[PDB]
Formats: structure tokens, C-alpha cells, sequence
């Protein structure tokens, strides 16, 4: 569950965001079906 | 919603749910006035490319492609509660921020205004600002823990953290937290909302006025009621200047 | 100087001018209504009604009367019920109407007196809103029931 620790990208139907590292990552909070 | 209590039927008229023509739920919702949704603004937009962060009119979720419930309690199963509703027009913030996430409530005319009864009716729209540590409730039919969904509304009572120490938190994880947005949760973690939330509504009870009002939608957050990271809302004090001017709501 | 004509018996609830001693050929007055009333001759409601003095000293017309001005049916309000200050349904002039606002999922805005009443030029009116009607507004953040 790591991710790219720059700066924005699509986690599903949902936005993302990265921290400093690469582990956490703080997303909108829609429901998806894709 | 996370370690969440089932909702009451008829404690919380205001919800409305956004789903697809196809029946399925994708976002929350609050009714304001007669015939005005609120939500969070990245509920209607399908997720633009990050090669251009800007917005389109072709990137905006349409009117025809979506239908509002009010008075639903169960998620999947059907009331005589429950009035379906089409969509007129939807409008966001015109300094939102689907990067940031700044700014992120949106409005959506009703097509037909609702029979207003015990179980539909409006929440009242803050007539200022709140205050530390006041407890708010929290409603969706959200993803719960162990990542299973409910079969009824489910809400959670937390208390909001000030804005300073809620900064602190999201730094140096290097998050921007606007004054546009609030936050509710307890340091440990552990009640929160989560992924089919966004757009429910955040609500406090007023005394000595016995009101319920409208404190924020839900917006963001980094996991679900982790430790020592609080889940963001939008607040709505500081764009109810832009909502009254698009909706024409006095309470 | 002609031929005199019999004293005018003024109609009820109006004026009559020019007010004189006699009446004689070639003479002419003006039938008047108070405020809140017009002069009726079938069929019509007119605001002033003539008549002269002829060479063989009778007046050219019988004396008309005043009908009251009569603002027909107050404007339907949407979720809203109307209320009238007598039992007959009184809708002529000076007579009072309450506008309330249906119960409880609805007030009226600026909790305003709500009362019309019917001016002289056949109006319901409010010395509020005029003749624009009271809007009434969903009742925000009151649920019916409370928690276990």
C-alpha cells in the first residue's frame, strides 16, 4: 500500500495526495464502483 | 462510518443520498431550504487528470446522470419515506481546489421541491462560528470498520479540534489545512467517517435555541480513525456568504 | 331665472355638488361617493354620476346609489391558509384578512403582521408588502424525534 511520495494522483474514483513519505496518503472520501 | 451507532429513525431528516439513476450510492447530503442540496464539491466531478489539475464543463458530473433520496434509511432497501428527486442544476465553489481540496462544497438545485414531513426536512445553516471541543454528530452510509457496509444510516458523536493543533497534526506531513476546513475526532482515534461519506453532513444541537444546525460536510481524511490524525471537514461559516448569495436561504 | 326643480335627496354614503337653496334650469350637479364606495348605475360602477335641470323644471335622471368597493378573493398562498375577521366572509372595503402559515413545517418571513385589508382602489393590501403576497419558509433543523 506504499505510494509516490510527490504530489497528486487518483487512488480509484478518489483523489490523492502524498506525505513526506511514501507510505501514507490522504484522499477524498467518495464511494467508487470502477 | 467507523465504530459507528445505527441512526434513529427520524433523527436526522436533513440527510439526502446522491446516487446513480442506477440506484447505487456514491456521496451524502443535506437539504437546505426548499429546494437546495449541499455536498462536498468533489462528489460531482469525475476525477480530472493530473496531467491538467484545472476543471472543465466536460469533467462536471451532469444533471441527467444522477438522482437525489431523501428520507432513506436503509441503504439498499426501499421506504414509503423515501422521496426521489431529480437534479436542475449543480454548482461548486469557484475557488475550489480538487488538489488541495480547499473550498470543497458544492450546490445542487432540486428539479421538484419535496413534501416536507417528519422525515424530509432542512437543517438550519450556521449563523457563526464554532467553538473547541463542542460535539458534533456525524451521518453516512459508509464503509465501516472491517470494510463492510451497513445496513442502515449509521452516525458517530465527536468532538471538533481547533483548527491550530489540528494544523500541527497534518504538518510535517506537509497537508495543507485550510480556514476553510474544520476537524472532528479524538486524539487515539478510532470513530470517524470514511469512503461513501463525502457530502454528509456534520450537525450540531444549539441551546438554549433547541436547533439543529449545519457545521460542515464531510471532505477528507488520511485512513480511517487513525491514531493521532483527525478526519477533515468542509466548514460552511466560511463559505456561507457565496451559499446565500447562489441558494437565497435565510433561516 | 328658468324654472325651479325639487330639492335632491343625496344618496346614501355620498356627496352632492354644487349644494344649493334652489334648483333651476340649466343648473347641473355631481353625485359623489364617499371613499371606499363608487356609484351604481345598472350596471356599472362610475366614480361621479350627472344630471341637469330641463326647461320643465324636472331633473334629467333619478338619483343613482353608492355600491361598496368589493376586492374579490384574496390570492391563494402555497402552504399557507387564509382566515377572514367575520363569519359571513366579509371581502368589502376596510375589512381585515390573516394570511397564517401552515403548521409546523412552515413560517413567514420577517415574522411579518400578515394582515390584509382592503383599500379603497379595490385591493388587498398590506402596509408591509402592498399587494405582494407573505412567503412561507421550511423550518429548518426541528426532526419530530429524538434519540433512545
Amino acid at each position: 500500500v506504499t505510494c509516490e511520495p510527490g504530489t497528486t494522483f487518483k487512488d480509484k474514483c478518489n483523489t490523492c495526495r502524498c506525505g513526506s513519505d511514501g507510505k501514507s496518503a490522504f484522499c477524498t472520501r467518495k464511494l467508487c464502483y470502477q | 462510518i467507523f465504530n459507528g451507532r445505527p441512526a434513529q429513525k427520524g433523527t436526522t431528516p436533513w440527510i439526502a443520498m446522491l446516487s446513480h439513476l442506477n440506484g447505487q450510492p456514491f456521496c451524502g447530503g443535506s437539504l437546505l431550504g426548499s429546494s437546495w442540496i449541499v455536498t462536498a464539491a468533489h462528489c460531482l466531478h469525475q476525477s480530472l487528470d493530473p496531467k491538467d489539475p484545472t476543471l472543465r464543463d466536460s469533467d462536471l458530473l451532469s444533471p441527467s446522470d444522477f438522482k437525489i433520496i431523501l428520507g432513506k434509511h436503509w441503504r439498499l432497501r426501499s421506504d414509503e419515506n423515501e422521496q426521489h428527486l431529480g437534479v436542475k442544476h449543480t454548482t461548486l465553489h469557484p475557488q475550489y481546489d480538487p488538489n488541495t481540496f480547499e473550498n470543497d462544497v458544492a450546490l445542487v438545485e432540486l428539479l421538484e421541491s419535496p413534501v416536507l414531513n417528519a422525515f424530509v426536512m432542512p437543517i438550519c445553516l450556521p449563523e457563526g462560528p464554532q467553538q473547541e471541543g463542542a460535539m458534533v454528530i456525524v451521518s453516512g452510509w459508509g464503509k465501516q470498520f472491517l470494510q463492510r457496509f451497513p445496513e442502515t444510516l449509521m452516525e458517530i458523536e465527536i468532538p471538533i479540534v481547533d483548527h491550530s493543533t489540528c494544523q500541527k497534526a497534518y504538518a510535517p506531513l506537509k497537508k495543507k489545512v485550510t480556514r476553510d476546513m474544520i476537524c472532528a475526532g479524538e486524539k487515539e482515534g478510532g470513530k470517524d467517517a470514511c469512503a461513501g461519506d463525502s457530502g454528509g453532513p456534520m450537525v450540531t444541537l444549539n441551546r438554549e435555541r433547541g436547533q439543529w444546525y449545519l457545521v460542515g460536510t464531510v471532505s477528507w481524511g488520511d485512513d480511517c480513525g487513525k491514531k493521532d490524525r483527525y478526519g477533515v471537514y468542509s466548514y460552511i461559516h466560511h463559505n456561507k456568504d457565496w451559499i446565500q448569495r447562489v441558494t437565497g436561504v435565510r433561516n | 331665472t328658468g324654472n325651479e326643480c325639487p330639492e335632491l335627496q343625496p344618496p346614501v354614503h355620498g356627496k352632492i355638488e354644487p349644494s344649493q337653496a334652489k334648483y333651476f334650469f340649466k343648473d347641473q350637479v355631481l353625485v359623489s361617493c364617499d371613499t371606499g364606495y363608487k356609484v351604481l348605475k345598472d350596471n356599472v360602477e362610475m366614480d361621479t354620476f350627472q344630471i341637469e335641470c330641463l326647461k320643465d323644471g324636472t331633473w334629467s335622471n333619478k338619483i343613482p346609489t353608492c355600491k361598496i368597493v368589493d376586492c374579490r378573493a384574496p390570492g391563494e398562498l402555497e402552504h399557507g391558509l387564509i382566515t377572514f375577521s367575520t363569519r359571513n366572509n366579509l371581502t368589502t372595503y376596510k375589512s381585515e384578512i390573516k394570511y397564517s402559515c401552515q403548521e409546523p413545517y412552515y413560517k413567514m418571513l420577517n415574522n411579518n403582521t400578515g394582515i390584509y385589508t382592503c383599500s379603497a382602489q379595490g385591493v388587498w393590501m398590506n402596509k408591509v408588502l402592498g399587494r405582494s403576497l407573505p412567503t412561507c419558509l421550511p423550518v429548518c433543523g426541528l426532526p419530530k424525534f429524538s434519540r433512545k
